[PDB]
DNA sequence: CACGTGTGCTCTTCCGATCTCCGAGTGTCGTTAGGCATTAAGCTGAACGCACAAAGGAACAAAATAAACAATACCACCGAAACAAAGAATTAGAATAGTATAACGCTAACAAACATAAATTAGATCGGAAGAGCGTCGTGTAGAT
DNA sequence: ATCTACACGACGCTCTTCCGATCTAATTTATGTTTGTTAGCGTTATACTATTCTAATTCTTTGTTTCGGTGGTATTGTTTATTTTGTTCCTTTGTGCGTTCAGCTTAATGCCTAACGACACTCGGAGATCGGAAGAGCACACGTG
């Protein structure tokens, strides 16, 4: 049959993360018997918020360390540094990630 | 005359190295036959994915990281620079493990 | 022939190029920020669904997840996410 | 496959733990903390594999995948991010 | 007129007499009993739901809730309590 | 209409805590699409045995502080001299339950 | 017939005795004397972080009032189970 | 005169109020306290007098927590007197800062 | 302290490569369009409980005071830990080989959802009593001298 | 060894909270039907285990020697116990009204189902940032003048 313009959730929106894909694992995955429309909307404006601030900062990490390319590292970095991207994610380890480089004041030589 | 360093120069390079790092900094063959060895109390004949392992000694490894962080903290709050069992108790203590 | 295995790589692809457009990604970083994407997806949704259940409601609706975010995020980043979802929630509602 | 190992806790050796501990910041390290950490990393791993192998026993499987590592780890309150 | 305040109540009652028969309760040890009833009905429960998202299961069956019992409960109360539940599954199986 | 015998789900189980309660909980509360017909008897005993485990230690508790009823000082006693349950319960607040009596050694006079 | 009553600075209602009883019970047996403003300082930032989300609670509840139920949700938020109260 | 040694009467009072199970704080501050603190997210905010207590209850409980952990990391660093640096290497250890 | 010596890391430059970037299928999962059940929004009366107010008792808090004990600053000595050169040994990597197992794919049986009526059970509502909260005298414990 | 301040211990006087009796709604269960979930069995390919060989990286031994912990001694603020006088907190007694909160509608909204097509996944090649290696230079640790 013949239907008008298709146009993506994401892009009625102005967001790069799906919202088709945070309905479905919304309704998949037994949080309540409905999900209202505008729930997958905020969510992944939130989360494409959240992806952005971690990504803008990895890649100020990966430019301050002469590099074109993010690794673990610089994610980590990225993570640690930030003063209240720590209180979100104070509780998780990554992989390949090291820590921070912070040697306590009363270690160092004299 | 040879040279030597003084104690706690090298030791500081190897802080800021590893520190710097991300490596892994015990070997893989000797935590497989230690995974091996403590997964044989609870299933015996137990393969394992190297993925496994692998994600066992990160987080291993993270673990114990943190714990050292901490005894550090508990260590210089003593008036201290070397980390003593105490302060490994202390530290888990605070943390609410033991 | 198997099972296609779903993730976020090309979204997590798609809003680097709009930040860093000179910068690339490992495969190693784009598996953290799967689970990086995967585990406050499920912070956020369970705890809007124990708010629709506190409140005796059968729908997480949009108050719901603003309410989630700012119980979840801190500070800064609670204002500036309410502010991303209030803004894209509107320009949803005017198409 | 007759096959049963015992006393691996030290293959995880002095040097092998005081790197792990410069990694943390730490400057200087008394003797005693090796045995020490070595307790305190088995009873650690004692508990994880615990979960992991009860995680597996009930996906009827007989290999541990890395994804029981990683929800058992979640199960502690310890995310790890970069295995699934 | 009101809504039933629904509770745990009579049944705590009902199992301290088979304990105690000689020893009362007061009204706030009930209310905190019935917190307690209620926080590890909701641990088990989520563990289990979680156990059966794992595995992508669609039922909650006594394997999970074994499965949630032998990981949340610590100890000799972890085989206590598969003993216990075991026991009643099969006398509830046999009627 | 003319059924059969009625009896309750706890009754066939040998239970004291109910059967069809919990089941309700469990369906109404958001957790899979199903639950097994185990599943609640399992939950139950469990629950009843945690129950039970813990008021036999409150009713010691009473006795020896020569009480005839339980207060939530009573089960705070219970609760944190066993080994075993504190575990279960150590992040969990007691209102009016007070602390052990559980002074450290070096504050002990000489 | 208004009296709207906006209150200031009632920190100091926590007395330094009420604080060296809320440490007699924890087992402390010398106090300093600088240890009464940082716990009230601990205090009032620990009453901020549960006050802030029982106030989201119960404004998500669209209710002007808060219940106690608010504030238990907001103690099991943060990993604080409280017992006593209703749940 | 007979006045007691120092710490005696304060081990006593460890002793009791470890055997009580009361609130230490007076409830009449304590509300006031949490109705300046509410006011700044929520102006006009009625308090059920039993959200109070829960407030009172749980700050107690948190304070008397803090205070154990802080009279451990005074032990560990050879003193009986708790100071604020204890507080701030329990509530470090702890996770908090 | 202040200048020469030698080391570790950094910097600069060059070569394979393997890890990343793009191209081409392709199922599959998101999008669209009605249509239907149902959940939540709006308006409203009852009353519940919260705020505010007054008055007196008291209970706790604030302020002054002697002093006893604890934190802290400093110093001498040991013993243990870091650093380093050398040989052993154990680990790393590639390569063979064998195969247990696990991840698919049908098949079906069996177990659980759904609906309805009957009735049993649990919560609300009073009311009688009994453990207990509290006031008064007793010895004991125990701490200070 | 002796004295005095709490602290349980026993007894008694109201009391108020706990336990029993009743009434009714509502939530559990019995029976039957329908569906869709997971156990059973077979298979393949694949990743795990086991093993050889050589390289080679790291572990262990041992010999310094440095410095940090640890015990001990002294001193001065300072926290604690106590008493007295406000001071405000608790308890009661009263009032008014504001905000929950249940109840009754219905309007908007989300779920459902099915057809269609765009999108993300997988496979498969091309190249390029980067891992590694050579050579030189500087920050800097450390040692004599």
């Amino acid at each position: 049959k013949a239907r008008a313009k298709a146009k993506t959730r994401s892009s009625r929106a102005g967001l790069q993360f799906p919202v088709g894909r945070v309905h479905r694992l919304l309704r998949k995955g037994n949080y309540s018997e409905r999900v209202g429309a505008g729930a997958p909307v905020y969510l992944a404006a939130v989360l494409e918020y959240l992806t952005a601030e971690i990504l803008e900062l990895a890649g100020n990490a990966a430019r301050d360390n002469k590099k074109t390319r993010i690794i673990p590292r610089h994610l980590q970095l990225a993570i640690r540094n930030d003063e209240e991207l720590n209180k979100l994610l104070g509780r998780v380890t990554i992989a390949q990630g090291g820590v921070l480089p912070n040697i306590q004041a009363v270690l160092l030589p004299k | 005359k040879p040279h030597r360093y003084r104690p706690g120069t090298v030791a500081l390079r190897e802080i800021r190295r590893y520190q710097k790092s991300t490596e892994l900094l015990i070997r893989k063959l000797p935590f497989q036959r230690l995974v091996r060895e403590i997964a044989q109390d609870f299933k015996t004949d137990l393969r394992f994915q190297s993925s496994a392992v692998m994600a066992l000694q990160e987080a291993s490894e993270a673990y114990l990281v943190g714990l050292f962080e901490d005894t550090n903290l508990a260590a210089i709050h003593a008036k201290r620079v070397t980390i003593m069992p105490k302060d490994i108790q202390l530290a888990r203590r605070i943390r609410g493990e033991r | 022939k198997r099972s296609r295995k779903e993730s976020y790589s090309v979204y997590v692809y798609k809003v680097l190029k709009q930040v860093h457009p000179d910068t690339g990604i490992s495969s190693k970083a784009m598996g953290i920020m799967n689970s990086f994407v995967n585990d406050i997806f499920e912070r956020i949704a369970g705890e809007a669904s124990r708010l629709a259940h506190y409140n005796k409601r059968s729908t997480i609706t949009s108050r719901e997840i603003q309410t989630a975010v700012r119980l979840l995020l801190p500070g800064e980043l609670a204002k500036h996410a309410v502010s991303e979802g209030t803004k894209a929630v509107t320009k949803y509602t005017s198409a | 496959h007759r096959k049963v190992l015992r006393d691996n806790i030290q293959g995880i050796t002095k040097p092998a733990i005081r790197r792990l501990a410069r990694r943390g910041g730490v400057k200087r390290i008394s003797g005693l903390i090796y045995e020490e950490t070595r307790g305190v990393l088995k009873v650690f791993l004692e508990n994880v594999i615990r979960d992991a192998v009860t995680y597996t026993e009930h996906a009827k499987r007989k290999t541990v995948t890395a994804m029981d590592v990683v929800y058992a780890l979640k199960r502690q309150g310890r995310t790890l991010y970069g295995f699934g």
